[PDB]
């Protein structure tokens, strides 16, 4: 109760494993990413799939 | 960011001395002298 103001859409929630808010999740899902080599990838690139 | 050979992983958290990769840092401390790796 912050004086009647609703901050529930920008505050984090404990249900998600990553403590990101609703608008943060919308921003992260909206920007598509290339899924580059920052993830470990040589095991995926070795197996021809 | 790969794997680290020659540094023990500790379950503590300090300031980042030597930045390694995604959330992993390494430092030189007394706990004899040794190189550790932490978050
Ligand atoms: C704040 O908004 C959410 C939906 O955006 C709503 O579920 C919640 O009840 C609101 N908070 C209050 C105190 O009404």
């Amino acid at each position: 109760y912050f004086g009647g103001f609703n901050f529930s859409q920008i505050l984090p929630d404990p249900s998600k494993p990553s403590k990101r808010s609703f608008i943060e999740d919308l921003l992260f899902n909206k920007v598509t990413l290339a899924d580059a080599g920052f993830i470990k990838q040589y095991g995926d690139c070795l197996g021809d799939i | 960011a790969g794997c680290l050979i020659g540094a023990e992983y500790v379950n503590n958290s300090y300031e980042c001395d030597i930045p390694i990769g995604a959330g992993i840092c390494a430092s030189y401390q007394t706990q004899s002298q040794s190189i550790i790796a932490y978050t």
